[PDB]
RNA sequence: GGUUUUGCGCGAGUGUUUGGGUGUAAAACCCGCACGCGUAAAGGUGAGAGCUUCGGCGCAUCAUCGACC
């Protein structure tokens, strides 16, 4: 198996040995060959580290230079495996949203808007590429904008085991308060361009989905808020 | 049931702690005086009387004069080498003479015996 | 006679119906994520 | 009524919690969870697993079975279904049989957490006397 | 370095300021069906 | 945890907590705002926490606590 | 928190880490230290009388 | 804290406690988005102006 | 030694402390076989808390008719 002495590091409680082991896994990241054959079990180490990492920054523009940075994690990967890695990071943070304490879910909920964010600037290369569309726009309909309560990790074999992860609701309410600010950021909402009419749209059929057929009332609520912003083609 | 004198004749267990430390130091002044062998003699595995306990097995008090003569130690010498020996008890079926003998035969593998003077 | 022997057999029959349950109870309890692996 | 007779800061801490529900939402779920959690012992009898699969033999399923109780194994019950069971308390054994069919099992704080106003949820009671 | 406003913070933004404009709605439909309420007592 | 700190101070006990005869109770840690012993100014209760503390060189300091 | 730093003897961190056990993560229950505590203490006691 | 594991594995008839509360940080259960999304409207202040 | 109620642990099981092991030694920590008590040797209809895709499900408990020994 791959040999990844480094996460053990993340967690410690001295800042330099964790920036040591921050800059540590963009080297193992651009490894090309063994970056390209990450795995779903490999990613899952990896996110639950840089988990811990984000969990023992301690003063708020650390947590913010640290977020970015975690952010800024997509482009160094190849394309063959940048899918698995955006499903570490709404795996992990799926596992542990409950058990975050009041005071540190500030930086996480910030960690979610950067790495959404980061997502939709990764799309660009009809100026989107296409076959970007649709990891990112999938992977939102699975984890956040999901019609399903459980997402299913690996595949059922002799060789393989058995993850299920709940996604929680909270999770489901903040992509909803923060995917219109995203789409703007990076600019989907440029009126002129068709493209970029029809990304907005079908995800915005998909959080109308959400809101026909959720059965939380708190979704409810939350997702017709969402749709109901001036900022949107639709109400405008 | 206090109508007797039950003041007179009550009795506590303060040394409950103290009879501890005596009885393990009653098993240390032993073993001090039979420094290579064990503290407790063999004893044979036997099945308890009454159809309550068939089933279950504990030990007895000493091996038969056809358990000690079938593993092939003598009678006259199986207490001066930890075996304890009941002259009382029969065998009466072949199934509690074929556990004893395979007791003593164990027993001699184990044991390292040391010549006269 | 035939009265005090069943009373008797009862008796065996329900200790033997405890240590019966006790088994069972034993062969019932008979039947890399983690975070003491991942920071080992 | 005023305060819980117990003990357990955990318990006062779910008081506190089901207090703010039944004053700031318009749902009944919370008004009576709030009251079985100042009950007492006798007054909150365990529920067996076999009592849950009972009640879920009709369309049920699916359904977030609460229980403010300590939820019991049963031996007689041979097959348990799958389930997302919420309560204080789960024995080894059912806690372990729950997981085992590929079940769920939750605290109330994680049941207010998911479904605060007790959406898609089927309260049950255990055994008096 | 700007120190960015805490997230959960921006919902309460959110909340209160719908919460202004209901209560000011709300004070202005109480104020009119006041000054209607004299003129018919 | 910090609700559960702040019931194992309240109601069992603190080794900073003075009683009073007079209706209120004090604190006796050196990096409390107030002297009190309320939860919105127990330094232990709050992980997040801010005081102001003079030195004897004759300058003030503001003393912050993150978790 | 995962791990928890070892400490050389002079004062300074040695490097390595161990992780914390589940033991840390039990619940605090002062209700239950103090009615086992109260019977623990009687446990030394030795007999009086007149 | 090598044998911290072992020690409280090896005690037969007993294994650690499960908590009845999960999350103890109460301001976490009650200032989240989730919770605070599905609210009533507050009925009153904390203080509450005399009115006659 | 009975009994009622509250708190607490565990839960169809529960109780280490007669005793053994160990110890910084009347403390604390550990438990091999027994033993005490206990458990074992699914129906309809109508009310009914709670939920709800507003169509309906229906806890506990009561009542009424059934089922089986
Ligand atoms: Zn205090």
């Amino acid at each position: 198996e791959k040999s990844m002495p480094f996460i053990k590091h993340l967690a410690s409680s001295d800042r330099k040995v964790r920036t040591a082991a921050l800059n540590s896994l963009h080297a193992f990241l651009s490894a090309r060959q063994v970056a390209s054959a990450l795995t779903t079990l490999d990613v899952l180490k990896l996110w639950k580290g840089l988990f811990y990492a984000l969990w023992m920054c301690d003063r708020a523009i650390p947590q913010q230079n640290l977020c970015n940075e975690l952010a800024d994690l997509i482009w160094q990967l190849p394309r063959e495996s940048v899918a698995t890695w955006l499903r570490g990071f709404w795996a992990t943070m799926a596992r542990e949203w409950t058990g975050i304490d009041v005071l540190r879910m500030e930086k996480f909920l910030l960690l979610v808007r950067r790495v959404l964010g980061a997502s939709f600037k990764w799309m660009k290369k009809g100026a989107w590429d296409q076959s970007k569309v649709d990891e990112v726009l999938g992977l939102l309909a699975e984890w956040p904008f999901s019609l399903a309560e459980e997402v299913r990790i690996t595949q059922s074999s002799e060789k393989g085991g058995e993850i299920v992860q709940k996604i929680p609701v909270g999770m489901r309410l903040h992509v909803l308060d923060i995917w219109v600010d995203e789409v703007e950021r990076v600019g989907l909402l440029n009126e002129d361009e068709e493209e970029a009419r029809m990304i907005v749209q079908r995800i915005s059929d998909m959080v109308d989905a959400l809101e026909q057929t959720t059965k939380s009332p708190a979704v409810r609520t939350r997702s017709k808020d969402s749709l109901g912003d001036d900022r949107l083609p639709a109400n405008r | 049931h206090f109508r007797k004198h039950w003041q007179r004749r009550v009795r506590c267990h303060f040394d409950q702690p103290g009879k501890k430390v005596t009885r393990r130091l009653a098993r240390r002044a032993k073993a001090a005086a039979l420094a290579p062998r064990p503290v407790d003699k063999l004893r044979p595995i036997v099945r308890c009387p009454t159809v309550k306990y068939n089933r279950r097995t504990r030990l007895g008090r000493g091996f038969t004069l056809e358990e000690l003569k079938a593993a092939g130690i003598p009678r006259l010498l199986a207490p001066t080498i930890g075996i304890a020996v009941d002259h009382r008890r029969k065998n009466l079926s072949e199934e509690s003479l074929a556990a004893n003998v395979q007791r003593l035969k164990d027993y001699k593998a184990r044991l390292i015996l040391f010549p006269r003077k | 006679n035939k009265i005090r022997a069943e009373l008797r057999k009862a008796k065996a029959a329900r200790h033997h119906a405890r240590m019966e349950q006790q088994r069972d109870l034993l062969a019932r309890k008979r039947q890399d994520l983690d975070t003491r692996e991942l920071f080992a | 009524r005023k305060a819980p007779k117990s003990d357990n800061v955990y318990l006062k801490l779910l008081v506190k919690l089901y207090r703010f529900l039944a004053r700031r939402t318009e749902a009944p779920f919370n008004k009576v969870v709030l009251r079985r959690l100042f009950m007492s012992r006798i007054n909150r009898p365990p529920v067996s697993l076999s009592r849950i699969a009972r009640n879920l033999k009709n369309g049920n399923e699916k359904k977030t079975v609460v229980v403010v109780a300590t939820v019991t194994d049963d031996n007689r019950l041979l097959q348990v279904p799958k389930m997302e069971v919420a309560a204080l308390r789960f024995t080894a054994k059912a806690r372990a049989r729950i997981e085992a069919a590929g079940g769920r099992t939750l605290t109330l704080d994680q049941l207010a957490l998911e479904k605060p106003t007790g959406a898609n949820t089927l309260l049950l009671r255990g055994p008096k006397n | 370095n700007d120190i960015l406003v805490p997230e959960t913070l921006l919902k309460k933004r959110k909340s209160q300021e719908k919460a202004r404009a209901e209560r000011a709605a709300a004070l202005e439909k109480r104020k009119q069906a006041n000054k209607e309420k004299r003129q018919v007592i | 945890s910090d609700e559960i700190v702040w019931q194992i101070i309240n109601q069992q006990f603190c080794a900073f907590k003075l009683k009073t005869t007079k209706g209120q109770n004090f604190c006796r840690n050196e990096y409390s705002v107030s002297g009190l012993c309320n939860r919105q100014s127990c330094p232990l209760a709050n992980s997040r926490y801010a005081t102001v503390r003079q030195s004897p060189k004759g300058t003030i300091y503001l003393y912050i606590k993150t978790i | 928190r995962p791990t928890v730093t070892v400490f050389g003897a002079d004062g300074k961190p040695t490097g390595a880490t161990e992780v914390l056990p589940k033991v840390f993560s039990a619940p605090i229950r002062p209700d239950i230290v103090k009615h086992v505590h109260t019977g623990m203490a009687k446990n030394k006691r030795q007999p009086y009388a007149v | 804290i090598k044998q911290l594991d072992a020690v409280y594995e090896s005690k037969k008839g007993f294994f650690l406690p499960a908590n009845i509360v999960s999350q103890a940080d109460l301001s976490r259960l009650i200032n989240s988005t989730e919770i605070q999304s599905v609210l009533r409207a507050p009925k009153g202040e904390a203080r509450t102006k005399r009115a006659c």
